């Protein structure tokens, strides 16, 4: 333990947000910032002007996604793909041999036609040269009424391997909100058991993706991919038995430095992370 | 072609 003679007390929290805020400002994107991936081709890259994508971590040049790795946990966080990116979005999930895709965008959001959030996983379709196919499977409750619906996408493109992708869709998580630690924990555990089952199938078949640290990474995205996406990722991180001693300061800082200083937007979301870390004897601060 | 299906 650092030196606060009360790890999860108030002073300890005040200090945590102090360091976090200082980092958010330091990471604040500037016009034509060399650290953040810029928009090329005249096309729209970022869904939000203020929610940028880091440069040296972006998956592909035309998408707002990042290769984030907190401690020993390797995942990929992105924004809800714009229609003009869906074709590229799918090629990433395939090349990645995605063991689990988690969508934390509410059904209501995908519904509102103004938000421009394509319903690309609940229905089948054709996007350019890619031919996807959705299929409904299980439906698991996570408590507090929050529920997850599962689908199985099948990205098929001529001259490429056909990839099946397990999808966990949580449609009752409002925007700018934060589900209780209970739900969150139960949620992180389902994603892990989903990717674990799929990754096994890949190993069994001898795929060469098991030898690449840039593949087989769970892909997660909400709407902007910095709030609800962060809380889930922070929980997955702690759901790992190899990330012992990794503090909350490390979790958040690494997320922000590998994507943008917005990860874990609201405070009600950081708190869910603090409470989970508090029940494991996990440190909040460093040094 | 459907190696992993």
């Amino acid at each position: 333990a650092p030196s606060t003679v009360s790890p999860y007390g108030p002073e300890a929290r005040a200090e945590l947000s102090s360091r976090l805020t200082t980092l958010r400002n330091t990471l604040a994107p500037a016009t034509n910032d060399p650290r953040y991936l810029q928009a090329c081709g005249g096309e729209k890259l970022n869904r939000f002007r203020d929610i940028q994508c880091r440069r040296q971590t972006a998956v592909r040049a035309d998408l707002n996604a990042n290769y984030i790795q907190v401690g020993n946990t390797r995942t990929i966080a992105c924004q809800y793909p714009l229609q003009s990116q869906l074709e590229s979005h799918f090629r990433m999930l395939a090349e990645n041999r995605t063991p689990v895709l988690a969508v934390l965008a509410s059904s209501s959001e995908i519904a509102n036609q103004r938000f421009g959030m394509p319903d690309y996983f609940r229905q089948s379709g054709t996007y350019g040269s890619i031919t996807v196919e959705s299929k409904m499977t299980q439906q698991v409750g996570l408590g507090d009424g929050i529920m997850a619906d599962m689908y199985t996408l099948t990205i098929r493109e001529a001259g490429q391997k056909t990839i099946s992708v397990p999808v966990v869709h949580v449609g009752n998580w409002p925007d700018q909100t934060a589900v209780s630690s209970e739900v969150t924990k139960a949620l992180a555990s389902l994603v892990d058991q989903t990717a674990e089952t799929k990754r096994n199938m890949y190993e069994s078949k001898g795929s060469s993706a098991v030898a690449d640290d840039s593949k087989l990474r769970p892909v997660i995205h909400s709407r902007a991919g910095v709030g609800r996406t962060a809380q889930l990722i922070g929980a997955m991180c702690m759901n790992d038995s190899r990330n012992s001693q990794l503090s909350v300061e490390d979790m958040v800082s690494q997320m922000r430095v590998q994507r943008n200083g917005i990860m874990v937007q609201k405070d009600e979301q950081l708190d869910v992370l603090i409470k989970l870390a508090e029940g494991q004897g996990r440190p909040l601060l460093n040094s | 072609a459907d190696e992993y299906l």
